RNA sequence: AUCGAGAGG
DNA sequence: TTCTCTCTGGTCATGAGCCTCTCGAT
DNA sequence: CATGACCAGAGAGAA
């Protein structure tokens, strides 16, 4: 009757909880406070999934109270002390004239109240004609100065469009993208962006999180490889130890880390399996924790969303501090692992759509916009054929059944995701 | 200060005796009885000291004084003898 | 005399003066030429508080029962590290050390003595001692509702005491209370020895 | 004889659960001390002591019994007493009790010295006072 | 139990808070602890004059002290002193004296 | 108004007209009191004595705002100055004294318990805002209130910020009283509550 | 412990098993329920704090 | 249309002669409830318009003022129709209230007052003069529900409660300088107040406050 | 829920159970009770802490006021906190409910029930109720004492009315005189058919007396004299309205020894009342 | 001891 | 020009129900 | 977690 899900460690059954985050590449707009200087803010936490798993945080605040004038909208970027206008960085980044830039914002010539929006944009960056001075106009310690934003533009810069040069199109219309949920929301059209629907949540389980952490002992025994190397410059000296204790104490303790306390927050994600019946023990199989806080009133993260049908139970929570936090997944309920979506990419380029640089909005208003991953990867016209397509193949199987594929119909929007760690359940 | 007395003509505090000064009292006498020390009333086969104490205090030979202390510093000395009980 | 805007950094003090840092010995000396009437009209006691005592000059060692032992207490952890850090700036005194070798044997002895008073402090000098664990701090030993003054003088574990499970009964009285047999034998009443219970006391003994 | 009462009645599930009473009982008088601040142990394991928490210090306080309350604190957990110079009021006398000779270094006293019951815990907090620089000075006599 | 004393037991009626002088804790003081380590030197069975023996208190349970003779049941420890080689702030007092310094002269002492 | 347009139409005596256009539709007041949001009409069924002598539902209109400003609406004609009432019983402190305050503090205590259904004596919270309100204005019960008083050195640490006041009190080489209950709590000695208000001698 | 009602002192019956026992009439001002509570119990050690007890 | 106006300085004429006569004066009671019409005929100008420098008025202590406290006398109270009072408005007045020997002079105003005026405020040790604003006058605060009687002490009656409360000045209750009521009766620090208040327990309670 | 078409503001689409637990909850009410008992669950368990810090900020803000030995409520320091605790120096138990009688009723009414005329032959005490029944008519000098004692109850009934605005009657206060009347109409088995004994002036006389003896302070100054006064005022109408002349001949049917015993009563249970000093 | 986790009213 | 005046974001910072248990790595 | 005072800045009146 033992349904395996654990490990032995020093003897101990162990146990790792599903750590329950949101999702990163993902777009939210949220409205400021009362007395706020600022109005609405567009932000997007840009997360490269193979590689260093370092979070970027770009933020397009419109500022300006909802009364006041001269209602201006910047940028936060990941090195420069202050927000830069955004006609300045699409200058920057090679989009010079005022009208594309707003065909890159507004993808409507008919919506005269999102451009008077933006005409104070337009005022604030005149000053800026030409791409070498927008890429001037960087907070530093001169021609270094051009280079360190060239650097940074496709470096730290919405990291997860590419990283790679010469894609300056792609961040161009992404920022615009992102500008144009912005007022959307300012101009009373779209609602504040949720924050507690389960789709935008992420269920960290074992694979990740030993992955996280093997990560960083691979690269600690990798670089003590180097420095016996180095210590022999003229005479297999490998620490099989590091990655072994390594495992051991995250698994053993349950704070995950080599060795620190509080720099490795994330305590308790490893626990001793519950052994006192059954069914004790099936579910702790199937707890999750969400770190977010332990203490306060947090009323909202507590609270049995709408979403959580059919993927978490309602009734099993504990009680007290910790109610709310701490869920069951339900039966039927599974986690994505992981797919490549580079196959469903050349399959979408194969079928019709169009890549990004080679978008020009006036001359193809009605066009679904193609999400993949949270990256923009261009447009589709006759988006119920594709869509149609795209569902056959995924019930075939040559689409992974896993993926997850929405057509927004009225905001002419196609979502697919490749992504690990979110909550599905058949039907 | 010296001699922080008051006299006992102008006394002004409860000629009652507080319920939590009748517990000190009763704990007092019971304790110096629960010590061998001589009770001064006719324990008419009584044996604990705390009924010892409250029946000695009935008939009022419980030789204490209350010193009733009000904020300035300033007190009044009150007799068992003299405080009423209820 | 022209006087500076005085500014934070870390835990030493810097005025832009309309551009130097201010030595421990620098406000000292200043604070001992202080004349008492402005002590006492600026809060302070001639006989008990100075500002110069604000400086540490010379610091009092607790004895082992604060800093008691099978292992290793962190005070005396943090103790031998002033004591280590101030005897080699005694070296680097004795041997006619450069110019600011002498700021980091004194800049990180500040550092242990603040730290042994008080661990958590902004700038987020952590302080992490054996194992990794941040060194625990008088401040921190004694703060909190598990700290000394809210756990072990407002509030205490206490002799004869007991605690179970309980459940009810129609038939006590209601002032009564039920106590298992086991709890009875366990907890005593001390009774000095009288003749009026002296025979039921031998036989209890 | 029949109840007046019909009553409902069947077979119902139930469950036995983890807590049983003989693994919660507990009783404890004048056991083991701890090393530090020389008050009871905590756990029914180790034969330790139940906590009087500032909550029922709160409840005694306002019964108003005062000796009680001073009897929890005191008697039941880490009275002490120490012995404390007349003049620089600081637990700093160096007392022989077998040869009867109490002094004061520095202070140059060896008549005016008092004896007083404190708290442990108490006796602690002025030692980690002094070792903060702090002087908490206790006087017999108001003044 | 912690034997008789002829000292006259009182109660406590005044806590007069205050600073430590050096010069007090110089003759509060009844060992200069001179060197960091606990133990005695060459890892002995014993306490080094250095720190934590000189009859600060016991740490065997056995009845030796400064002129107390006393086990540890009854020994209050006893204080002892270090020498800082230059004066060093206090934490909890930076905000105080930069407060007092921010507004007295450097020069005069007013 | 019979024109079924409404239009107004205004020419300066071209960006500075939105200029004036931002502190037309944001700085101008048309009517009204400052920070007066919203009003409701209700009516009250309020009982007052009749001319024969006995009380009677005399039922009232009374308006229920959603903002304060206390002094400009208390001097507004129609209304009663002598009954006008807020929930903002600091602002009542502010206009009309401390001892408003004091009654004012007490209706909302009062509110909060009787809300639940629960009773209350009268002189338990009668104590709470009497202590809150016995020094100049309002003192509250958390750390910067009541804890920064005068209150001798130990019970002020025994609360919160337990360090910082033992610093203070170095400092400022305070002097504690130790007639203060947690004082005598912390030194072991009978606190002079009910059963140690008072000595005991002999005859 | 919220109230003065919390802590209140009782007579000893010393019983059989291994609960502590009290009257239905006595859990509201604790608060009580017999589903799984736990209560404490102190005893004095002198005579004048027993008459506290008693008599407060 | 600034009847508006007509109507609220009446209201504070009405308030400051309340004050007055509740701070022991010698105010009419037929005197402080003149109707508007009446107001408008002594103090409004020609044009329908009020000029009140003209409404200034001096009052003089009762026979009982001067048998509890002698030295208390020699009060005018002037309005100001120039507003925004400015440091040398206010010298005009100061020099008016010290060249007449006059213990106490109160000083409405309208809408605004200098801080540099205010610095000079006390500037004769014996004189005090108060500021106040017609918009606090425009109503009575102590007509109010909530503001129970506030009865200033004499200085042998603070003796006198004090010794029989065996009281320190610190032990009292406390009343805030600027406190409206305080200020509506030129409340001085050291100087207590007994306030009678109506009692959910006992029907009548005393309590007292001391200004600081 | 994704069973749902949009913009649907029906009652089952936005949690309506139409269902009893005894029918049983469909899915979609079997959900959404779910939402809202986790909201009362949380809303529990921080509440919880919530209170918990409440009460121990409050208790440690006030855990030093206690009564003291001259009944003033002061703190460590002295400073005076009540001159009499809660305003009328009585413990919060033996406080009990009961109705001001003088309040509320029309003014005939009032009067009916209060007012004796011994001037009036049709609103004088009957001969029924007194064995000085008929000697009492004219007789102007009763007359004037109990002018003065209609003209207390009237001071009375509109100091009360301009206390408790609203009218209301029932109040807490520290002796249940409805009691002590039963009480002696029990042990002193009142026929309520044979006249009193009780001359006008006992009744008059005796409750003044009365109210002279319900200390509270006791110095011999003004000060505090008139704090006695204060503290004892809502009680002593109480008092007056209770055993006022027609009411303790009429409603009541009190002998001298069972009237006097009253007033024994009312004396010993409210210096009972009295706070103890001491208590915290 | 220390840090943490689960649980009980 | 001086001086006193308002007067708000980046901070740092506070506690956060009581017990009570048991376990488990360092 | 999350609610909020203290400067430190800089715009901002008066004589
Ligand atoms: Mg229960
Ligand atoms: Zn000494
Ligand atoms: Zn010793
Ligand atoms: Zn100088």
């Amino acid at each position: 009757f033992d349904m395996g899900g654990y490990f032995i460690i020093n003897g101990s059954e162990k146990v790792l909880i599903a750590q329950e985050r949101s999702a990163g590449n993902i777009v939210q707009v949220f409205k400021k406070a009362a007395p706020s200087p600022i109005s609405h803010v567009a932000e997007i936490r840009s997360a490269l999934e193979k590689g260093s798993r370092f979070i970027s945080t770009l933020q397009v605040k419109l500022y300006g109270r909802e009364g006041s004038s001269a209602r201006t909208i910047k940028a936060t970027l990941p090195y420069i002390k202050q927000d830069i206008p955004i006609v300045i960085i699409f200058r920057a980044l090679g989009i010079i004239p005022d009208g594309e830039i707003l065909e890159h914002i507004c993808y409507d010539v008919n919506d005269w109240q999102m451009l008077e929006m933006l005409k104070p944009c337009v005022e604030d960056g005149f000053v800026i004609q030409d791409r070498e001075t927008a890429l001037d106009f960087i907070g530093r310690r001169k021609e270094k100065r051009i280079q360190y934003a060239k650097d940074i533009l496709q470096k730290e810069f919405l990291p997860h469009i590419t990283q790679l040069e010469g894609f300056e199109s792609r961040k161009a219309f992404f920022l615009g993208y992102m500008i144009n949920r912005l007022l959307l929301c300012a101009l009373d059209r779209k609602d504040q962006d949720d924050r507690d629907h389960f789709g935008k949540k992420r269920l960290d389980l074992a694979g990740p999180l030993l992955a996280q952490l093997f990560k960083t002992l691979f690269k600690k025994l990798t670089k003590d490889i180097f420095r016996y190397m180095q210590r022999t410059v003229e005479e297999l000296a490998i620490n099989a130890k590091t990655i072994t204790s390594g495992l051991k104490y995250a698994l053993a303790t349950g704070n995950w880390g080599e060795q620190k306390k509080a720099m490795s927050s994330r305590a308790g994600v490893s626990q001793v399996l519950n052994r006192y019946t059954y069914s004790s023990t099936l579910s702790h199989l199937r707890r999750t924790n969400t770190p977010i806080g332990r203490d306060g009133k947090l009323a909202k993260p507590r609270q049995l969303h709408n979403t959580h049908w059919g993927l978490v139970c309602p009734a099993e929570t504990p009680e007290g501090q910790a109610c709310g936090l701490v869920k069951n997944l339900s039966l039927m309920s599974c986690i994505s692992v992981g797919t490549d979506p580079m196959p469903i990419i050349t399959f979408l380029s194969e079928w019709g759509m169009e890549p990004l640089e080679d978008y020009v909005p006036h001359q193809s208003p009605d066009a679904t916009r193609v999400f993949v991953n949270g990256v923009w990867h261009g447009v589709h016209r006759n988006p119920a054929r594709l869509m149609e397509t795209l569902r056959t193949l995924r019930r075939k199987g040559d689409i992974n059944p896993e993926v997850s594929m929405i057509r927004d119909i009225r905001e002419k929007e196609l979502k697919i995701f490749t992504d690990a760690g979110r909550v599905y359940r058949p039907l | 200060l010296k001699e922080k007395a008051i006299p006992k003509d102008q006394r002004a505090t409860t000629p009652y005796m507080t319920k939590y000064e009748r517990a000190r009292i009763l704990g007092t006498r019971a304790l110096q009885i629960s010590m061998n020390a001589p009770v001064f009333v006719d324990l008419e086969g009584e044996t604990d000291p705390l009924r010892i104490a409250m029946k000695e205090l009935a008939e009022k030979k419980i030789p204490l004084v209350i010193r009733r202390y009000l904020p300035d510093g300033s007190f009044e000395d009150w007799s068992v003898e003299e405080l009423i009980v209820d | 005399n022209t006087q500076p805007t005085i500014r934070k950094d870390g835990l030493k003090l810097v005025g832009s003066w309309k551009l130097r840092v201010l030595s421990t010995e620098e406000i000292l000396n200043i604070f001992k030429h202080i004349s008492v009437k402005d002590f006492t009209s600026l809060g302070f006691n001639e006989v008990f508080s100075r500002p110069e005592w604000m400086i540490l000059t010379c610091l009092p060692v607790p004895p082992p029962p604060v800093r008691p032992s099978r292992g290793e207490d962190d005070l005396t952890f943090k103790l031998a590290d002033i004591l280590k850090a101030n005897i080699s700036l005694e070296t680097l005194e004795h041997n006619g050390a450069p110019h600011h070798a002498i700021e980091e044997a004194e800049s990180l002895l500040q550092f242990h003595v603040a730290t042994y008073m008080d661990n958590d402090i902004a700038g987020q000098p952590q302080a992490l001692q054996k194992s990794g664990r941040p060194v625990k701090s008088i401040r921190a030993r004694l703060k909190g509702k598990e700290g000394r003054i809210r756990g072990n003088l407002m509030g205490k574990r206490v002799d004869f005491s007991a605690r179970t499970v309980i459940s009810g009964d129609p038939n006590l009285e209601l002032d009564q209370v039920g106590v298992p047999k086991s709890i009875a034998k366990t907890l005593t009443y001390p009774e000095v020895v009288t003749p009026y219970n002296i025979d039921r006391l031998t036989q209890l003994v | 004889k029949k109840l007046m009462a019909q009553i409902f009645f069947g077979p119902t599930y139930y469950q036995r659960l983890r807590h049983m009473v003989d693994d919660k009982i507990h009783a404890r008088a004048r056991g083991p001390m701890q090393v530090l601040t020389r008050q009871p142990v905590e756990g029914r394991s180790r034969d330790g002591g139940l906590r009087f928490g500032e909550m029922e210090r709160d409840c005694m306080i306002a019964h108003g019994a005062a000796s009680f309350l001073k009897e929890r604190l005191m008697e039941a957990s880490d009275a002490f007493r120490v012995h404390i110079c007349g003049i620089c009021g600081l637990m700093t006398v160096i007392a022989k009790l077998n040869h009867n000779q109490f002094e004061c270094k520095g202070c140059d006293n060896k008549i005016d010295i008092y004896q007083i019951h404190i708290p442990y815990a108490a006796k602690l907090l002025f030692q980690e006072l002094m070792a903060m620089n702090i002087t908490p000075r206790l006087y017999t006599d108001r003044s | 139990g912690q034997q008789y004393s002829s000292a006259p037991l009182r109660t406590v009626k005044e806590v007069q808070f205050g600073l430590f002088s050096p010069e007090e804790v110089r003759a509060i003081s009844v060992a200069k602890i001179r060197f960091p380590e606990t133990m005695d030197e060459t890892q002995t069975r014993a306490k080094i004059g250095g720190l934590n023996d000189p009859r600060l208190g016991s740490i065997d349970r056995n009845l030796k002290c400064q002129t107390c003779q006393e086990g540890m049941n009854e020994c209050p420890g006893h204080f002892g002193h270090i020498d800082l080689a230059k004066p060093v702030f206090h934490v909890g007092f930076i905000a105080k004296i930069k407060k007092v310094c921010e507004c007295v002269c450097m020069h005069c002492g007013k | 108004d019979n024109d079924e347009k409404l239009i107004i139409r205004c020419r300066v005596v071209d960006h500075m007209l939105k200029k004036i256009e931002n502190t037309m539709l944001e700085n101008i007041t048309l009517r009204g009191v400052e920070n007066i949001e919203r009003v409701v009409m209700m009516k009250y069924d309020r009982k007052v004595p009749s001319p024969t002598g006995e009380y009677v539902k005399e039922p009232e209109w009374v308006l229920e705002t959603d903002g304060v400003n206390l002094s400009e609406v208390m001097t507004v004609p129609g209304i009663d100055p002598t009954r006008i009432y807020t929930n903002s019983f600091i602002d009542i402190m502010e206009v009309l004294g401390i001892e408003a305050g004091r009654a004012a503090l007490y209706k909302e205590v009062y509110n909060v318990i009787a809300s639940d259904g629960s009773y209350v004596n009268y002189r338990h919270m009668a104590l709470l805002v009497d202590v809150m309100t016995t020094q100049g204005g309002l003192t509250s019960v958390t750390r910067h209130g009541f804890n920064r008083s005068n209150t001798g050195a130990l019970m002020r640490c025994s609360f919160e910020e337990t360090v910082e006041i033992l610093f203070e009190a170095g400092a400022s080489a305070e002097l504690d009283d130790c007639r203060g209950v947690s004082e005598n709590v912390i030194l072991g000695q009978m606190a002079p509550i009910g059963t140690g208000a008072f000595d005991v001698m002999i005859d | 412990s919220l109230h003065k009602m919390s802590m209140m002192a009782h007579r000893v019956k010393v019983i059989p098993y291994s609960t502590f026992r009290l009257n239905l009439s006595v859990t509201s001002p604790y608060n009580a329920d017999f589903d799984g509570d736990e209560m404490n119990l102190h005893v004095p050690q002198s005579e004048e704090t027993r008459a506290e007890l008693s008599q407060l | 249309e600034n009847e508006r106006n007509i109507s609220r300085l009446w209201r504070a004429f009405r308030t400051v002669k309340e004050m007055v006569k509740d701070r022991g004066y010698f105010i009419t009671q037929e005197e402080v409830e003149l109707p508007l019409e009446d107001f408008k005929a002594k103090y409004c100008d020609s044009m329908g318009r009020p000029q009140r420098k003209m409404m200034s008025f001096q009052a003089n202590p009762t026979e009982e003022s001067i048998s509890k406290f002698p030295d208390m006398g020699s009060l005018w109270v002037e309005f100001c129709d120039e507003p925004s009072v400015g440091v040398k408005t206010m010298k005009t007045f100061v020099i008016h209230i010290q060249e007449k020997n006059f213990q106490t002079g109160i000083f409405v105003y309208q809408n605004n007052i200098t801080p540099s005026a205010m610095k000079l405020v006390p500037s004769i040790p014996p004189a005090t003069i108060e500021t106040f604003n017609e918009a606090a006058l425009v109503v009575n605060i102590t007509h109010h529900e909530l503001v129970p009687k506030h009865i200033r002490l004499s200085s042998d009656e603070k003796r006198e409660l004090l010794k029989r409360y065996r009281l320190k000045e610190s032990q009292l209750p406390r009343i805030q300088r600027a406190d409206p009521v305080a200020l509506y009766l030129g409340l001085k620090r050291g100087e207590v107040v007994k306030i009678i208040r109506k009692s959910e327990t006992s029907g009548r309670y005393a309590s007292y406050r001391i200004c600081m | 829920l994704p069973h749902f078409s949009k913009d649907d503001y029906s009652p089952e689409s936005k949690g309506f159970v139409e269902n009893s637990y005894l029918r049983g909850l469909t899915p979609q009410e079997f959900f959404f009770h779910a939402m809202g008992g986790r909201e009362g669950l949380i809303d529990t368990a921080v509440k919880t802490a919530e209170t918990g810090y409440i009460q121990r900020r409050l208790v440690k803000a006030l855990e030093d006021i206690m009564v003291h030995y001259d009944n003033t409520t002061r703190n460590s320091l002295g400073n005076v906190i009540q001159f009499i605790y809660g305003e009328d120096g009585m413990d919060a138990a033996h406080i009990e409910k009961q109705s001001l009688d003088t309040i509320g009723g029309s003014d005939a009414a009032f009067e009916k029930r209060y007012r004796v005329d011994l001037l009036n032959t049709d609103h004088t005490l009957d001969p029924s109720l007194l064995e000085s029944g008929s000697e009492i008519l004219g007789d102007l000098k009763l007359q004037v004492l109990l002018d003065e004692e209609y003209k207390q109850l009237v001071k009375d009934r509109k100091f009360l009315r301009e206390v408790f605005v609203d009218g209301e009657a029932n109040w807490p206060l520290p002796v249940n005189i409805r009691r002590i009347i039963q009480n002696a109409q029990q042990t002193f088995h009142i026929d309520h058919t044979k006249p009193s004994d009780l001359t006008i002036k006992d009744i008059v006389l005796g409750v003044k007396d009365l109210q002279e003896n319900l200390l509270v302070l006791r110095g011999k100054n003004e000060i505090i004299q008139n704090a006695q006064r204060d503290a004892v005022t809502l009680f002593c109408c109480l008092l007056r309205s209770r055993l006022a002349t027609r009411r303790v001949l009429q409603e009541y049917r009190l002998t001298k020894q069972a009237f006097d015993w009253v007033l024994s009563n009312i004396e010993a249970q409210f210096l009972r009342s009295v706070v103890h000093p001491g208590e915290m």
